[PDB]
C-alpha cells in the first residue's frame, strides 16, 4: 500500500512492553499457541492466555509472566509464585509503593468527590490532571478508575495520554472481566485511533492491531463487529501492512461472523480480497486448518476437501480461546463444502458422505433434505439408492433475450415517435 | 572498459578476468577503515559492494546452496565468503537511516529497484513482489531520470518471468504485457538503430544515450524474454 | 551463462568472418556495375551460380540479398 513506502523503512520495530520473551519451549501443536507471539507483545500483558493453557498440558512458564504485573491486583501475582514453592523474601517494595498509594489517594477521592459535587471545572480538572495521574499506579481501585473517565477523558495534554489511558484501561477491564467497561472503551479507543496524533508507522500498526481485541473475548455476543471492522478501514487479512504481523484467528473467526450470521452469497467477497492479496500469500504458506477451509474449497476438492475440512474440527475442539460460536463453524464448515461440490453434480451418495464425515445415513439423509429444504441447491434424491441428484443441463437460452430486446424497441421507439 | 570491446570476440571474455579484482579491491575496505566507523557516509562503499553482487545468476546464487553446502571449509577465514547473499539483505536493510541524509530523489529512489533483484534469483517469487508492493515507485520513477528508469523495467520484467517458473500464467502475463505493448525492448537497452522507420529525427541526444546505456553481459536474452 | 554462446563462434569471428564479408563484397561488387548482360558480351553466368554455393559452404545470410 501506498503507507508501505513508509513502513519499508522501519522494518518491523514495534512498541512491545514484554520484549519478546514468552512461554517458550512448548510440547502440542503451534499455529494454535504462535499468536501469543504476537499478542503478548503489541497488545501489551496478555495475561488470562497463560491462565488458559495449564488447563490442557501442564506448565511451570506461566510463573515468570505472573511475577510482572500490578494493575489486576499486585497480590494475586504475589500468590502464584508461592503456590509454585518459590522463596522470594524481597517483596519490600509493592508493599512499600502500594500502600503510600492509599495515602496518596485519600487527597484525591478527597477532591474527586467536591469538584463533581459543586460542577466546578478548575477543582475537576486539577482532580483529573492528579488522577489520571494516579489511575496507571494500581488498577485494585476499578471503581475509581471507572468513576474518573466517565465525565471527562479530555486531560491537560488530551490525546496523547487519552490513547495509552484507554488502552491500559480496554487491556486492565479485560483482565478484571469487566467487559461492560471494556465494551465501554470498544466506543472510545476506536475513535481515539481514527482521530490520530501523529499517524507514526511504529504506532499507526499497533493501533490497528488494538482493533482486535474489544471483539475477541466474546462474552456479549460481540463478533458481529466483523461488520465495523470492514468498515472502520480499508479490507486487509491483517489490518497492518507490515506482512511480519500474524493472527490466524482474525481470518477465522471473520470466517466464523460471515456464514454462522449473515447468508453465504456474501463469502466469495473475502475468497477474492481477503484470502489472495499479498498479506495473504505468505499466511498461505503457513496455517494448515485455514489453508484447508478454503483452498481445498475453492480448488472444488470433494475427497480431500470434506476430509481434511472435517479434520480440522479436531483441532477446532482443542480451542480454549474464549469464544461462543466455536461449533457452528463445525457444523459449517461441513454445510459450506457440501452445497459447492453438490452444485454442478451429477448423482452423490448419502452413503459415501455418510462414511467420510462420521454419521448414520439417515442423519446424512436428513441434513441433505434440510439443504434442499433451505433451497441452496435444487435437487432430488434417488431414495432406491441413498443417492442424490442434480441435473440441471437447462439447454435453449434463446428466448432470455427475445422478449426485452423487442418489449424494449416497442416501447423506447414511442420516445422519438412524440413530438 | 567493458562498453568498448565486441561482445562476439575472444578480448571480452579476457576483460571479463577483471570483474573478480574490482571486487578483490572494494572488499578490502571493511578490515582497513577510520573514516568515522562506518556510519557516516563510507556506506557508499558497500552500495559499491552490491552493484556486483545484486545481478549475480540462479545458478551462482545457488552454488554454497544446491552445490555441495557440506563439502566446503568452514573456518571465520572462509565463513566471511560463504556469507554470499546473506549479506545481500544485510546490506538492504542495516544502512537505510543512513541514505536518508540525502534529499535526492534521483539517488534515493534507485536502491530497492536493484534490491528487488536480489530476492527474486537468490529466495522465492513472492519476496520479491513483496519489496515491490511495498514501495509503489513508478509514479516517482516517472520524475526520475532514465538511468533510474532502466532498474524499474529490468526488475519489474523478472516479477513476470519468476511467475512463469512458479507457473502462474495470468500474473506472468499481467507484468510482462506493459513491456511488451511496444517494439521499444532494444531502446530500452539503450541500442535503438537510428533509423528504423519513417519518424525518426532527433540526432544531438542520440550520443548522451549511447554513453547511459548498460553493458553487455548484465544484459538478459530477448528470445528467451519472447518465450516466457 | 544467460546470454554467452558457445566458443567455436568466438575463434572464428576473430580470423575468420573479416574474410567471408570480403568474399561477400568481392562477389557482390563485380556482378552488378560491370560483369552482368546489362551490355552485350562477357558471359556471367559461370560466376553468377557460386554465391548460392558460398551461401551454403559459409553463411546463409547473403542469399536474401
Amino acid at each position: 500500500y501506498d503507507l508501505t513506502t513508509r513502513i519499508a523503512h522501519f522494518l518491523d520495530r514495534h512498541l512491545v512492553f514484554p520484549l519478546l520473551e514468552f512461554l517458550s519451549v512448548k510440547e502440542i501443536y503451534n499455529e494454535k499457541e504462535l499468536l501469543q507471539g504476537k499478542l503478548d507483545l503489541l497488545s501489551d500483558t496478555n495475561m488470562v492466555d497463560f491462565a488458559m493453557d495449564v488447563y490442557k498440558n501442564l506448565y511451570s512458564d506461566d510463573i515468570p509472566h505472573a511475577l510482572r504485573e500490578k494493575r489486576t491486583t499486585v497480590v494475586a501475582q504475589l500468590k502464584q509464585l508461592q503456590a509454585e514453592t518459590e522463596p522470594i523474601v524481597k517483596m519490600f517494595e509493592d508493599p512499600e509503593t502500594t500502600r503510600q498509594m492509599q495515602s496518596t489517594r485519600d487527597g484525591r477521592m478527597l477532591f474527586d468527590y467536591l469538584a463533581d459535587k459543586h460542577g466546578f471545572r478548575q477543582e475537576y480538572l486539577d482532580t483529573l490532571y492528579r488522577y489520571a495521574k494516579f489511575q496507571y499506579e494500581c488498577g485494585n481501585y476499578s471503581g475509581a478508575a471507572e468513576y474518573l473517565y466517565f465525565f471527562r477523558v479530555l486531560v491537560p495534554a488530551t490525546d496523547r495520554n487519552a490513547l495509552s489511558s484507554l488502552w491500559g484501561k480496554l487491556a486492565s477491564e479485560i483482565l478484571m472481566q469487566n467487559w461492560d467497561a471494556a465494551m465501554e472503551d470498544l466506543t472510545r479507543l476506536k475513535e481515539t485511533i481514527d482521530n490520530n496524533s501523529v499517524s507514526s508507522p511504529l504506532q499507526s500498526l499497533q493501533q490497528r492491531t488494538w482493533l482486535i481485541h474489544w471483539s475477541l473475548f466474546v462474552f456479549f455476543n460481540h463478533p458481529k463487529g466483523r461488520d465495523n471492522i470492514i468498515d472502520l478501514f480499508l479490507y486487509q487479512p491483517q489490518y497492518l501492512n507490515a506482512i511480519q504481523t500474524m493472527c490466524p484467528h482474525i481470518l477465522r473467526y471473520l470466517t466464523t461472523a460471515v456464514i454462522t450470521n449473515k447468508d453465504v452469497r456474501k463469502r466469495r467477497q473475502v475468497l477474492k480480497d481477503l484470502v489472495k492479496v499479498i498479506q495473504q500469500e505468505s499466511y498461505t504458506y503457513k496455517d494448515p486448518i485455514t489453508e484447508f477451509v478454503e483452498c481445498l474449497y475453492v480448488n472444488f476438492d470433494f475427497d480431500g476437501a470434506q476430509k481434511k475440512l472435517r479434520e480440522c474440527e479436531s483441532v477446532l475442539v482443542n480451542d480454549f480461546f474464549l469464544v461462543a460460536c466455536l461449533e457452528d463453524f463445525i457444523e459449517n464448515a461441513r454445510l459450506f463444502i457440501f452445497e459447492t461440490f453438490c452444485r454442478i453434480h451429477q448423482c452423490i451418495s448419502i452413503n459415501m458422505l455418510a462414511d467420510k464425515l462420521n454419521m448414520t445415513p439417515e442423519e446424512a439423509e436428513r441434513w441433505i433434505v434440510n439443504l434442499i429444504r433451505n433451497a441452496r441447491l435444487d435437487a432430488k434424491i434417488d431414495s432406491k439408492l441413498g443417492h442424490v441428484v442434480m441435473g440441471n443441463n437447462a439447454v435453449s437460452p434463446y428466448q432470455q433475450v427475445i422478449e426485452k430486446t423487442k418489449s424494449l424497441s416497442f416501447r423506447s421507439q414511442m420516445l422519438a415517435m412524440n413530438i | 572498459i567493458m562498453q568498448n570491446t565486441d561482445p562476439h570476440s575472444q578480448e571480452y571474455v579476457e576483460h571479463l578476468k577483471d570483474e573478480a579484482q574490482v571486487c578483490a579491491i572494494i572488499e578490502r575496505v571493511q578490515r582497513y577503515l577510520e573514516e568515522k566507523g562506518t556510519t557516516e557516509e563510507i556506506c557508499r562503499v558497500y552500495l559499491r559492494r552490491i552493484l556486483h553482487t545484486y545481478y549475480k545468476f540462479d545458478y551462482k546464487a545457488h552454488q554454497r546452496q544446491l552445490t555441495p553446502p557440506e563439502g566446503s571449509s568452514k573456518s571465520e577465514q572462509d565463513q566471511a565468503e560463504n556469507e554470499g547473499e546473506d549479506s545481500a539483505v544485510l546490506m538492504e536493510r542495516l544502512c537505510k537511516y543512513i541514505y536518508a541524509k540525502d534529499r535526492t530523489d534521483r539517488i534515493r529512489t534507485c536502491a530497492i529497484l536493484c534490491h528487488i533483484y536480489h530476492h527474486a534469483l537468490h529466495s522465492r517469487w513472492y519476496q520479491a513482489r513483496d519489496l515491490m508492493l511495498m514501495s509503489h515507485l513508478q509514479d516517482n520513477i516517472q520524475h526520475a531520470d532514465p538511468p533510474v528508469q532502466i532498474l524499474y523495467n529490468r526488475t519489474m520484467v523478472q516479477l513476470g518471468i519468476c511467475a512463469f517458473r512458479q507457473g502462474l500464467t495470468k500474473d506472468a502475463h499481467n507484468a510482462l504485457l506493459d513491456i511488451q505493448s511496444s517494439g521499444r525492448a532494444k531502446e530500452l537497452l539503450g541500442q535503438g538503430l537510428l533509423l528504423r522507420s519513417l519518424q525518426e529525427r532527433n540526432q544531438e541526444q542520440e550520443k548522451v544515450e549511447r554513453r547511459r546505456q548498460v553493458p553487455f553481459h548484465l544484459h538478459i536474452n530477448l528470445e528467451l524474454l519472447e518465450c516466457v | 551463462a544467460v546470454s554467452g554462446e558457445d566458443t567455436q563462434d568466438r575463434t572464428d569471428r576473430l580470423l575468420l568472418t573479416p574474410w567471408v564479408k570480403f568474399l561477400w563484397e568481392s562477389y557482390r561488387q563485380c556482378l552488378d556495375l560491370l560483369r552482368n548482360n546489362s551490355r552485350v558480351e562477357r558471359l556471367y553466368h559461370d560466376i553468377a551460380q557460386q554465391a548460392f554455393k558460398f551461401c551454403l559452404q559459409y553463411t546463409r545470410k547473403a542469399e536474401f540479398r
